Parts: structure tokens; sequence; C-alpha cells
């Protein structure tokens, strides 16, 4: 099982997406969010950090009518492995 | 904290191409790896790495290492490292997502 949970968009605009997810029990310091073009390789993904007391972020600058891949990675510690990310598609 | 110029796999300011053409000289195979600081903005590394072959030509890859708020890098979100010196054990010991297990410093 995943950390967070229930990674679904609550708005979307041409180029911008907001994002939500169920709010974890266990402790998040930071989660870091990848985004690109669905098939994309990931190493080409814009990457980005929120903090572990937030449960939602904006994605800006996309093109529309794109396929995106999202995926929010959470970090219990300050350094090391993440929890199981959690995944999610998304057109504009 | 300018541990760095020290290690041998750290080339300062050094450009992509520079890169792919210093990677591409003789004495390196897959493996061969440097990290470079970016010319324009200070602080933001790269990881190139001499590549498997692909269909008899050489290849060279490039990843961002990225920036937490905390200090910290990382390439892939799944793991995030203190500093550089930890990153380049990590993927010294497995490639664990990259294209190649790093193995020995860029010769020059
Ligand atoms: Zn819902
Ligand atoms: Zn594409």
């Amino acid at each position: 099982s995943s950390v967070p949970t229930k990674l679904e968009v609550v708005a979307a605009t041409p180029t911008s997406l907001l994002i939500s997810w169920d709010a974890p029990a266990v402790t998040v310091l930071y989660y870091l969010i990848t985004y690109g073009e669905t098939g994309d390789h990931w190493s080409g993904h814009q990457a980005f950090e929120v903090p572990g007391s937030k449960s939602t972020a904006t994605i800006s600058g996309l093109k529309p009518g794109v396929d995106y891949t999202i995926t929010v990675y959470a970090h219990a510690e300050s350094y090391g492995e993440s929890y199981s990310p959690i995944s999610i598609n998304y057109r504009t | 904290a300018n541990s760095l110029e020290p290690e041998p796999w750290f080339f300062k300011n050094l450009s992509r191409k520079d890169a792919e053409r210093q990677l591409l000289a003789p004495g390196n195979t897959h493996g061969s790896f440097l990290i470079r600081e970016s010319e324009s903005t200070a602080g933001s590394f790269s990881l190139s790495v001499r590549d498997f072959d692909q269909n008899q030509g050489e290849v060279v890859k490039h990843y961002k290492i990225r920036n937490l708020d905390n200090g910290g890098f990382y390439i892939s979100p799944r793991i995030t490292f203190p500093g550089l010196h930890e990153l380049v054990r990590h993927y010294t010991n497995a490639s664990d997502g990259l294209c190649t297990r790093l193995s020995r410093p860029c010769q020059t």
C-alpha cells in the first residue's frame, strides 16, 4: 500500500492542475512530486518539493491537450527511502 | 562544504557537451561518470555517465541532481541523500534505476 492515498485532480485549466490527497496518519516531512508527459522517460520529468504539512499542490506551465503522469513520493525522514509512491494520469 | 574539490569525479565549470567529450575520451567505458556543476546556476549539479553502447555507437547520459529544501540531493524521488558523497556511493553500489552502475571516475 502507498503513502499518501487517494491522489486526485480537483481543478484543471488548459495549463495547470490542482491535486489533493488523503492526509496520511504516518509522519511525512516532505513530498516530492514529479510530472511529465506519459511515455516520456522519468529522467526528463519535472519535480518539486512540498512540505509534509500540505495535502494539495498546484502544477502549472503545462501544455494543453497532453497526457501527464503525476507521482507523489512521501519522505518520513530527512534522507532516505520514500514510502511506496502513488501515481495518476490526467489530460489537460 | 568545499569537500567536492578533492573528489576525482567532480569537475568544476564543465558544460554538458564538454562532459560528453570528456566521458568519450579514451580510457572510459560504461559506468565512467562525473558530476559537474552548472556553469550558469551555481549549486545545481548534473550526473553524466558513460552508458552501454547503442547500435555500435557510444552513449553518454545525463541526470539532473535536484536540490532538497533541507540541503540534500536526489536524482530519483524514491531515495534522497544528505550530500553528493552519499549519492555517489549509493549509485556505485547499484544502478538502482540509472542506465548503469557508477563504476569509475572519468579518466582524463
Ligand atoms: Zn474523490
Ligand atoms: Zn514527450
